[PDB]
């Protein structure tokens, strides 16, 4: 990889330990991955926040950082904290404050772009949270590669990614067609196709056909789940996704999605609700259409939950929830919107036993940390619970 | 023995027993940092501990957190010795990187079976089997 | 236009005074302008909302529905508030709430894009306020009509829109390109741009050539501009809006805009300090971005403003800015972030005598109504106050 | 006398006198709805009444409440008789119809001036000018 004079001065430590750090990380990748050069970037999205997912170990790399003044020169969003006990949360604390100290915009959200931070198309940024590079990429044509936590954040300090994989024209062709012939209308019904189709697939950039989402929420569900089951960071759906139109330039294999293929995820998420003691909606965080179309859930009911539901969500939608009466309305029947944190990232273990949920994403993994899941639409849960 | 030839990902060398999975591995989710084990309810080599072997897997999925795992791993000193996968993306590639664990990709990692002892010069992407 | 069973019963009454008044505007549309059907739309924005624009007879037009019981029945924001005295802002909660009972998402914006209702490449929607007309269509690729306050409330209320203009592929493709010379690369030159091309056009849809924009909101502004000085819904940019790869099918004329088409706009508005009594950003309403670089300028200076600095903004980023510190810092210089609310639209003549702003869509709109104006970017402004 | 040949607005017959813009004109700016007086400081047309005259003008501008500014002036009985325009959008065709204000467009506005006798036959979009 070609580098400037100024960041080879950079990546020499003359203007510090922290660029040169961030420096290394990136350097690294690109001469990996064949990047001709480092490339500006318009923003930054920072995942590995929770004190559960990165531990000391993750608090020591970032004071390494904080320590020699590190600062972003990029504007920066900032993913979801954990919730835990009295010990947890100190430490907790102690991570965003790290993050804080860096400059880095604290927005503790996996949607930034519900008001914080909103790629435009055509935007080169570097974002990690793989269900938000798979919305940035695939929902509005932005181009940023699949980033681990710390190269998002050694991007963020340099300003600069190296331009290899998504960034370029020719890795954002289609490799293959998914014709959906199986019945797909609802969320939940997005959160099985996503399922199933990431790990059906490999390092793949699918083509989605016969495809026509209701709601946008239903794409940045299938993303979401996508990038959990697989790997995928960037798909096109015919009419309904920006690049569409020139994703087919080869001729290429074609895989059906059949409703035997929807029946099976959706049969392996029915733990029976005697062992449910939470809802939880908002994975990836709820839109603000989300949270309304609870409360209206919740008032046809007419009568409380008696197991909690939890809507976690971004400090933009649950001000908008809190300003137009809906946080209100949803308290009223012992729901709560959680700003600023993520349930799956939490060690809710000894808390709580079963999660009921629409979103395949926590439903993945939930399961896979032993926890008893009822995957179904929110309409039917909200009908059905206690 | 018979050389499988791939791509640096992180330099180094490394030599020792082998353990695969043919299944894609999130570190987060897959792997307990704590003790190397592997906590994949599905994983074929679940209960398993990956750490001081090398470790062989087609490809990642999940989290852009696994970097953080694996770097969790390594201060707890039970990461692998070495990696190989048939191909690792950014997140895989940058866990290895912070964490200075070697690893190289492309390689025709069905060739690979548990047990084997082999070397890895991850400098040159060279895996070697040791018969 | 055809009309479905149920659609003809709606026009004859069947379903309710409020429907066919709705209906009634809808039809005479689409028959004027040759639709072929309604089509369904996926959310609506409504414009006319403060009590200087509309007046008692706007009070009486929305009365007229509320009085049947009119409710929207697709997802539906609205547009910004005035600011006045008692009397004014009196009328002015009446019309909010004649808004809130048709169950319209009281949002009070012209930036609902920001965390409220975004859009999606290729959905059918029914916006007036002209900005964001133009941002749903040029930057994201959604499909809408430069409605006019009662056809956007209209087609909220029936769901539908009739299908002509610009939900159609013909009537979004580029009508003549337009060569930017001049040096273009600040907020406020964006500005200056689209005051001129919106004069300098008629009703065409521009393909601008040699214009890179560093951040989105330079676009905001542009399309809100073109959308004031002239009646532009929708433009392309090359290498930046996602319909831009086939905006051009025929042999087009070009325009081009010079230095000196420029010069000429920053020159009409630059009225002295001494006729300026506020600053006014966020003209469309700013994003968190602007929020932060206003931050970042007040602390440069180190002093307060001795003249008021007011930024408009949504909800959602009034929250943002809360939350993440930027309110505290800004209110420390003599600077309030305004939610809800429009100073354009605001009866203000006798409160204000000169505005100094960064929107060409201000300057133009208050020299109109007799202000000063001084148009310059707002680190020049900010640096330069009293 | 010489007969213009256009599109249908807003049906309805009407006869006066003609007053001529050749600028684009916003409503909402443009016109004072309590007097019917242009209030544009750049039109050509400035100063003057346009209440129970014919208006004609090329295309509107501007800001989409201009449909509500159009319904006022009709409610304080300062609205012109008709309107003629070169080309009508949504914002102004959407005033006209919630206003019962007959209206067309599609007629070459360069041929009418300013104190013509015109009937205007809306509903099938005829201009007629009167010697
Ligand atoms: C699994 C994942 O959602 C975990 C996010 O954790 P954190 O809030 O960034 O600490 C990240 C991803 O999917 O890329
Ligand atoms: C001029 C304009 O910004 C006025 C908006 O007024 P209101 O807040 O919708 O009442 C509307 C537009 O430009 O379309
Ligand atoms: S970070 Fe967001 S995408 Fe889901 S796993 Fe947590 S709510
Ligand atoms: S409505 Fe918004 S676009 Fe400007 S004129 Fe008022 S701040």
């Amino acid at each position: 990889m070609y580098l400037t004079k100024e960041e080879e001065l950079i990546l020499a430590g003359e203007y510090g330990y922290a660029l040169q750090k961030a420096m290394e990380i990136l350097v690294a990748l690109g001469d990996i991955y064949g990047a001709d050069r480092l490339i500006p970037i318009k923003s930054a999205q920072v995942a590995g926040v929770s004190y559960k997912n990165i531990g000391d170990a993750g608090i020591e790399f970032l004071r390494d950082f904080v320590e020699a003044g590190a600062k972003v020169s990029v504007y920066t969003t900032l993913n979801p904290a954990g919730i835990g006990d009295d010990e947890f949360m100190e430490k907790q604390m102690e991570v965003l404050e790290l993050y804080r100290k860096m400059g880095i915009e604290v927005t503790s959200t996996c949607t930034p772009y519900y008001g914080a931070n909103l790629p435009k198309f055509g935007d080169h940024i570097a974002w990690s949270e793989s269900s938000a590079v798979s919305f940035a990429n695939s929902i509005l044509g932005a181009r940023t590669n699949r980033e681990g936590g710390p190269s998002s954040l050694a991007a963020a300090i340099v300003g600069k990614t190296p331009n290899y994989g998504l960034h370029l024209d020719e890795n954002r062709k289609a490799t293959v067609i998914v014709d959906v012939k199986a019945k797909v209308k609802t969320f939940a019904d997005y959160s099985v196709l996503g399922y199933h189709v990431g790990k059906t697939l490999g390092n793949d950039v699918p083509y989605f056909k016969n495809l026509k989402p209701e709601k946008t929420e239903f794409l940045k569900e299938l993303g979401a789940a996508m990038g959990a089951t697989g790997s995928i960071a960037l798909y096109h759906v015919e009419g309904e996704t920006p690049e569409y139109r020139e994703a087919i330039t080869d001729k290429l294999e074609t895989i059906t999605v059949e409703d035997s293929d929807l029946k099976a995820v959706r049969e392996s998420f029915q733990d029976d609700w005697s062992d449910i003691d939470m809802i939880l909606i908002g994975c990836p965080h709820a839109s603000l259409p989300e949270v309304k179309e609870i409360a209206e859930l919740l008032r046809m009911r007419g009568k409380p939950l008696k197991i909690p539901l939890f809507i976690t969500a971004s400090r933009a939608v649950k001000a908008l929830a809190d300003a137009l009466g809906y946080t209100e309305i949803i308290e009223r029947y012992n729901g709560k919107i959680i700003p600023d944190s993520c349930f799956v990232v939490s060690p809710i273990k000894g808390w709580y036993r079963g999660i009921a949920t629409n979103s395949g994403k926590s439903a993945f993994y939930f399961r896979s940390f032993g926890f008893s899941v009822r995957l179904d639409d929110v309409e039917n849960l909200i009908k059905e619970a206690p | 023995g018979p050389k499988l030839k791939g791509r640096k990902i992180v330099g180094g060398k490394a030599e020792g027993e082998v353990i695969v999975s043919r299944k894609p591995l999130s570190f987060l989710g897959g792997v307990d940092p704590e003790t190397g084990i592997v906590t994949d309810a599905e994983s074929d080599i679940r209960g398993q501990s990956i750490a001081g072997k090398i470790l062989v897997f087609p490809r990642g999925k999940g989290s852009t957190v696994g970097s953080y795992v694996i770097y969790a791993l390594k201060k707890n000193n039970k990461a692998p010795k070495a990696i190989i996968v048939g191909e690792a993306e950014t997140i895989v590639a940058t866990g290895a990187i912070i964490s200075d664990i070697p690893m190289v990709d492309g390689v025709d990692v069905s060739k690979l079976k548990t047990g084997m002892k082999v070397r890895v010069d991850a400098d040159s992407g060279e895996v070697e089997i040791l018969e």
